[PDB]
RNA sequence: UUCGCCAGAGUACUACUCGCAACUGCCUAAAACUCAAAGGACUUGGCGGUGCUUCACAUCCACCUAGAGGAGCCUGUUCUAUAAUCGAUAAACCCCGAUAGACCUUACCAACCCUUGCCAAUUCAGCCUAUAUACCGCCAUCUUCAGCAAACCCUAAAAAGGAACAAUAGUAAGCACAAUCAUAGCACAUAAAAACGUUAGGUCAAGGUGUAGCUUAUGGGUUGGAAAGAAAUGGGCUACA
């Protein structure tokens, strides 16, 4: 009966069933477990049941200068070792049936928000280290394929950053996770934006950005007041470096599009030096805190004009609704001033 | 072009004049940013989609010991230079354009892939050419032969006094100590 | 990897040295075919591809042709159209179209001068010339080539031979053409001989359908066939059987000029009568001039029968008759 | 299939050789047909450089061929040829001085003229045309059309004859009447020939 | 879909041996027999009593090594005398390898009552033909 | 700058009101109740009894040859009938597992016997018990179709696609095809090979097997029987001369 027998990978692969043919299209995932133990782990090859020692491979060659014959042990010692192999198997299972934990980035079973670490480094050597990235969107998207039927390819939609000013997103996809994971990360770094943060806490100014579909409304806020924004905002300007900012958005929620209009406004600022190099005039600061006094916080390099810009008695400014009725404190809502927690 | 009204004299009976004010003027900073990079020891590449020159593309860059690509431009040549060119390259520094257009007259790759790439490109821009992403253009006429080969005996004195004056600035560098 | 080239070239010297002292041979004279039969009897692999048997060769032989480093430490490329993908065809593309517009340069004065001193050698026929394939020009340019690219290369080459060629540029050309072996199909015809005062003798081999036939030819006797020991009407009794024999005579007037006796083993009835037309066909080449041979072989006599039985398939009945396949 | 595409078929004739000198147009052919170096067929078994032997008399023999059995039809040929022969003779010797100039005694000669007796001009085609088969009326070609009075014959004479009638002897009946075009087998084409006179206007169904 | 002696193609990344990277219908124009011997010759005898014990060899030396061999052995048996060509990794310490090799020439040889030569090829790693 | 409308979908160009030469009508126009969707555009497959070009080489017709379906026999199925296996059972089953059944084979049944019961030992052996809709090992099929695919790059976003040779974003290791090899000289031909996947295709009964079940029995031995054809059908042999 000993012709009867077959190698351990053989037993294996049919003992998972890896390539069923009933895994391929979908079918299976009901127990979703599938784990091979390596039997020869810590399998010493000398030892055996009868617990011979033998010079060769137990014990070694030579002892006290002379040659050592065959022995065996004793029925005691036979057992002491017989526990040691069995405990180290509860030891095994122990460091088996234990789960690695995971930091949540949004909720506990979201992909969103979480930490995948610095991308790799590029091929001439350059390494991104003070980088940080963090996953904004996952999603199985799936194809009709002649042969196949569906064809499930995971799309990830990424953005790195690192706290500098400069961040960039970009989409990874790909058969398995970790691979569009890898791709994202790696793609990420090549579209790389520069956002010119006022202070280096909050945006220059307000801005009113209409995407595709999407609607975003930012304001400049205090420095006491830190990332009231959208879930994945917040995440994106973390990464970016902005402590300090509101901001609002209506219409659509698609997360690519939310990611590519959010950079279009950043990238799309005004400083005050440009600002003050366009109109030929001083930018002057008046802080609440500071009652009147002029704090100027860009001068007009090059030729300052005197003449004075037309003083509009009414301004002719695009107004909002929204910001209206927060203005005439008519915001009944309940959701406007609850309690959140800390960024 | 759209983009090139601010760069045009006027209209000749529908034939339209370029202005060779702002070509001149264009020209001097075109000169002598190629002239610098050769002078600090810079990859020079001419991209030139015109089967009609090609030859003289190629005999001019041969001469100045610069870099030449007149053929079809491959699709990630310069993005995808890791797999394209070799395992580690040298991206080209400096892209000059003798004519903008391929034969599908559409924007060439290249104009597109230096502005991905963070690569300066000064180029010759017809009527009908987008000067948007050129870095250093000049408003000039690309197919006409004299032209032409104004443009490429301009760019090859340009290449070679400067890495003839870079070779007498080491020969002083040797006598300093 | 060019220092694991470099070391694989001490490797196969040393080995050669060793290989000419196992067997003896004198290392000085001991060359490529030797090494090849010491290989074939050293290590006597029986495998039916040839390429699977121990071989060892000069390392540029075995490792194919290499890339040259492309840049210099400086990091500039080192040829100026290294950005064309393909440097070594564009290259060789360019000095073609030099070539031409000097031709030109030169013949439009030639012709200004009113001088033509030039020559058509564009005509190798008689030397049987032909284009490099595209394998021919993959070993030559190193990197990988196109269909395409290829076809456009030769047809500046026929355009560049169209033209009155002076003396380099010819010898350019001349290295991107290949020889053809003579594709003549003449046969060898066996010399008449003499054997035991016997005049005009001669022998010939015939194989159909596995019946081997030997037929020894007579041109001094007169018109029988005596097929292994008895007549030829005793062992060819179908008319058929014997309108084969006479089929070779009759095509050259040979009939009652020639004796021959025929041996003919295996294969059925018309198989010996077909082997040993075959064989007479090949045996009367001797007594009949050269212009006859060609007409002989133009009618069927001097080429072999290579319809053979096909042999059965599995799942079939007659290696072609499938089973009776039900639809439904 | 074992030649291959640059085999060429053989050429038998002997008089095509023996006067190379006569012509210039048929010289200008051969010593490229050789030159070409073009592999050239083995002559078949069936087909020798006799003189005595007929194409159209080596299909009909190949045609009555039932399994392989080849000798079994060349000896019907031989008996059917001979059996001809034999029955014209007889007819010969019973007329007067006058007849013997008109009955001809060569089995060749009767067997070609039977066949062109019995080749048909026109055949039909079954065309689906609205759920429908017409018989179109088609021009036949030369093949075709000798094809079909060989095989009419061999089915008549396999058929419609007594269990004691020889094959050699029926057909040596059926030869003679359809040299006069008086056999069945002239019957059936003067039906194929009526039904697609009949069916002559429903030829424009046919798109070639 | 023929399935007999074939390892099928992954990704892209798995490391497969000469032996399994060609297919059975290979054998004798590209590889060569694992095992040699005159019982599957024409008028010799004898075939079935050693392909058994070709096959006990086979599985006893893949228990004997475990997880060290790198390829199938090579089973030649020339008058009388059966050598075991094996690949081995250089997993076990030499003092371990001569015991086994030192076990098994007397204990085959004590078990098929013929004279047992056993050779080991000692490689750094699994060595790898087609892609990796 | 204005006017008229738009508050999920079905109910619903509906019921009930007003008005109208309209009386099976027109305009305005709900509710009860049901659902968590209803919708617009698009990407890729698949299909098309849509249309247009190139084809079929034993392949569709035009056409050639020899047969099946008619008879007997052999054999394999579906049915009845028994105490009496099983699986296959559209192309891809039906002289198929089986290159093979008087006891054995034989896993089926009826009578009887043994229960640490092949092995050195094992609160152990052993099961042809169920699951091929968990498998491995082995194959059928598209299939002599050429595509599959790691690493990359591009798209005014990207579901996905990636080509113009006088070339407009494509490089691409590899697996396929091709090449090579065998049928002992070439060519042709044959054989062989044919990747990723489709049919939850066939095989727990070549063999091992995850899971769920038997242990004085679904286990292990002896003897005897496993018919028969009311009937239908597939494939061959013999012929009908
Ligand atoms: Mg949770
Ligand atoms: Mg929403
Ligand atoms: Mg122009
Ligand atoms: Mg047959
Ligand atoms: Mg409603
Ligand atoms: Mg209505
Ligand atoms: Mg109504
Ligand atoms: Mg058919
Ligand atoms: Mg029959
Ligand atoms: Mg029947
Ligand atoms: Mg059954
Ligand atoms: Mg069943
Ligand atoms: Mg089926
Ligand atoms: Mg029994
Ligand atoms: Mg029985
Ligand atoms: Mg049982
Ligand atoms: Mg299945
Ligand atoms: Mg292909
Ligand atoms: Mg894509
Ligand atoms: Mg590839
Ligand atoms: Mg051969
Ligand atoms: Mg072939
Ligand atoms: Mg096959
Ligand atoms: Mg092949
Ligand atoms: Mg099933
Ligand atoms: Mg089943
Ligand atoms: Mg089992
Ligand atoms: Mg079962
Ligand atoms: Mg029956
Ligand atoms: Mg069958």
């Amino acid at each position: 009966s000993f012709f009867t027998k077959l190698t351990a990978d053989e037993l294996w692969k049919g003992a998972l069933a890896e390539s069923g043919a009933g895994a391929r299209k979908g079918r299976g995932k009901r127990t979703k477990k599938k784990r091979r133990k390596d039997l020869n782990r810590g399998q010493i090859i000398g030892e055996g049941r009868h617990g011979f020692l033998w010079p060769g491979l137990n014990i070694p060659l030579m002892r006290n200068g002379a040659v050592q014959t065959i022995a065996q042990r004793s029925k005691e010692d036979q057992e002491k070792v017989e526990a040691d192999m069995v405990q180290q198997r509860e030891e095994w299972d122990r460091r088996r049936k234990m789960k690695v934990k995971r930091e949540r980035g949004w909720s506990g079973n979201t992909w969103g928000g979480v930490s995948l670490g610095p991308p790799d480094p590029g091929p001439n050597g350059e390494t991104y280290d003070d980088f940080d990235t963090r996953i904004l969107e996952v999603r199985n998207v799936f194809n009709m394929t002649a042969k196949e039927g569906r064809k499930r390819s995971v799309r990830v939609l990424v953005a790195v950053g690192n706290g500098k000013g400069a961040a960039g997103f970009a989409i990874g996809k790909a058969t398995e996770r970790a691979d569009a994971f890898r791709k994202a990360k790696n793609r990420a770094v090549h579209y790389l934006h520069y956002i010119e943060r006022y202070e280096d806490h909050t945006i220059y100014h307000d801005i009113s950005l209409k995407f595709k579909r999407t609607h975003i409304k930012m304001k400049k806020q205090p420095r006491g007041y830190g990332l009231h924004c959208h879930r994945a905002i917040m995440t994106i300007c973390r990464l970016i470096g902005i402590k300090d900012l509101y901001a609002k958005v209506s219409g659509s929620v698609n997360m690519l599009n939310l990611t590519r209009g959010l950079f279009l406004g950043l990238s799309r600022q005004e400083t005050h030096q440009q600002l003050a190099d366009k109109k030929s005039l001083h930018v002057v600061e008046f802080r609440e805190e500071c009652g009147p006094l002029p704090i100027v916080v860009a001068s007009p390099q090059g030729a300052l004009r005197k003449d004075p810009e037309p003083e509009d008695e009414v301004p002719d400014i695009t107004l909002d609704w929204e910001d209206v009725k927060a203005a005439q404190g008519m915001k009944r809502s309940v959701w406007s001033g609850l309690k959140r927690a800390a960024t | 072009h759209r983009f090139m009204e601010p760069y045009l004299f006027g209209s000749r009976l529908g034939q339209d004049i370029i202005d060779l004010e702002q070509t001149a003027a264009h020209l001097q900073l075109a000169l002598n940013f190629t002239a610098h990079v050769a002078y600090r020891e810079g990859i020079i590449l001419f991209v030139s989609r015109h089967r009609q020159f090609a030859h003289l593309i190629e005999t001019t860059a041969r001469d100045c010991g610069e870099y030449a690509h007149t053929r079809y431009f491959k699709g990630g040549l310069l993005t995808n230079a890791p797999l394209l060119l070799g395992p580690g390259v040298r991206l080209p520094d400096l892209i000059i354009f003798l004519h903008t257009l391929n034969n599908v007259f559409e924007p060439h790759v290249a104009v597109r892939d230096a502005a991905k790439m963070n690569i300066p490109t000064v180029g010759i821009v017809d009527t009908n050419c987008n000067p948007a992403l050129i870095t250093y253009p000049v408003p000039g006429n690309d197919d006409s032969p004299p032209a032409v080969r104004l443009f490429c005996r301009l760019f090859q004195v340009a290449i070679s006094r400067a890495k003839e004056k870079r070779r007498q600035v080491e020969a002083l560098y040797r006598l300093q100590g | 990897t060019v220092d694991f080239i470099k070391k694989q070239i001490e490797e196969f010297n040393i080995g050669k040295r060793h290989l000419a002292n196992m067997m003896g041979e004198d290392p000085e004279t001991f060359t490529q075919e030797d090494i090849d039969r010491a290989i074939a009897y050293l290590f006597p692999s029986g495998l039916f591809e040839k390429r699977a048997r121990p071989i060892m060769k000069h390392p540029e032989e075995i490792f194919p042709k290499q890339r040259a480093i492309q840049w210099g430490e400086d990091g500039r490329p080192f040829h100026f159209l290294f950005y064309t993908g393909k440097q070594s065809y564009y290259s060789l593309m360019h000095d073609t179209y030099g070539k031409l517009l000097d031709v030109e340069k030169h013949h439009n004065q030639l012709r200004a001068k009113d001088l033509l001193a030039e020559k058509t050698k564009i005509l190798k026929d008689p030397i049987g010339s032909r284009w490099l394939i595209k394998e021919e020009l993959e070993e030559m340019l190193v990197e990988k080539l196109s269909d395409q690219d290829y076809a456009q290369f030769i047809r500046l080459l026929e355009r560049l031979s169209a033209l009155p060629c002076g003396a380099t540029e010819e010898d350019f050309v001349n290295r991107f053409r290949r020889s053809i072996p003579i594709q003549s199909k003449k046969q060898l015809i066996e010399p008449l001989q003499y054997d035991e005062q016997g005049m005009a003798f001669s022998r010939g081999e015939g194989k159909r359908k596995t019946a081997k036939a030997e037929v020894v030819v007579y041109g001094q006797g007169s018109g029988r066939i005596d097929v292994n020991g008895v007549d030829y009407l005793l062992y060819f009794p179908v008319t058929q059987d014997r309108e084969q024999l006479m089929f070779p005579l009759h095509f050259l007037d040979r009939l009652g000029k020639h004796d021959m006796t025929c041996a003919v083993s295996g294969g059925g009835r018309s198989a010996q009568a077909g082997a040993v037309r075959l064989a007479m066909a090949r045996a009367l080449c001797s007594f009949v001039t050269e212009d006859e041979v060609e007409w002989m072989r133009q009618a069927g006599l001097l080429t072999a029968d290579p319809r053979v039985r096909e042999r059965k398939k599995p799942g079939q009945e007659g290696a072609r008759r499938k089973f009776t396949w039900k639809k439904r | 299939s074992r030649y291959g595409p640059e085999y060429k078929d053989p050429q038998i004739d002997k008089e095509y050789y023996r006067k190379p000198l006569a012509e210039q147009t048929e010289e200008e052919k051969y010593e490229r047909d050789f030159k070409k170096t073009q592999l050239i067929k083995a002559a078949p078994a069936t087909k020798t450089s006799s003189v005595f032997e007929d194409p159209v008399i080596s299909k009909f023999t190949n045609m009555m061929m039932k399994g392989g059995n080849k000798v079994l039809a060349r000896s019907l040929m031989t008996q059917t040829l001979e059996a001809v022969k034999r029955k014209q003779f007889a007819k010969y010797h019973a007329a007067s001085a006058e007849e013997q100039a008109t009955i001809e005694r060569n089995p060749y000669t009767i067997f070609h003229q039977a066949l062109k007796n019995c080749e048909p001009v026109i055949g039909l085609v079954p065309i689906l045309k609205g759920g429908h088969f017409y018989q179109v009326p088609v021009p036949l070609a030369d093949r075709r059309r000798r094809f079909l009075a060989m095989k009419w014959m061999i089915a008549e004479c396999r058929e419609k004859k007594h269990r004691r009638v020889l094959m050699p002897e029926k057909l040596s009946q059926e030869l003679l009447e359809a040299f006069h075009n008086q056999g069945p087998v002239i019957k059936r084409k003067h039906d194929m020939h009526k039904m697609a006179e009949a069916n002559r206007a429903l030829a424009h169904y046919r798109w070639w | 879909k023929n399935r007999a002696a074939r390892v099928r193609v992954s990704k892209g990344d798995k490391p497969v041996t000469y032996e399994e990277a060609h297919a059975p219908h290979y054998i004798a124009h590209r590889k060569g027999w694992l095992s040699l011997h005159t019982g599957n010759l024409d008028g010799e005898d004898h075939a079935a009593e050693r392909t058994v014990e070709d096959v006990f060899l086979r599985k006893f030396m893949l228990g004997t090594f475990p997880g060290c061999l790198a390829d199938q052995l090579v089973l030649k048996r020339r008058a009388n005398q059966l050598e075991i060509c094996a690949l081995v990794l250089r997993q076990l310490p030499p003092h371990k390898f001569y015991f086994l090799v030192g076990y098994s020439e007397t204990l085959l040889s004590h078990f098929y009552k013929c004279p047992v030569h056993l050779h080991l090829q000692t490689v750094p790693s699994k060595v790898v033909y087609k892609y990796i």
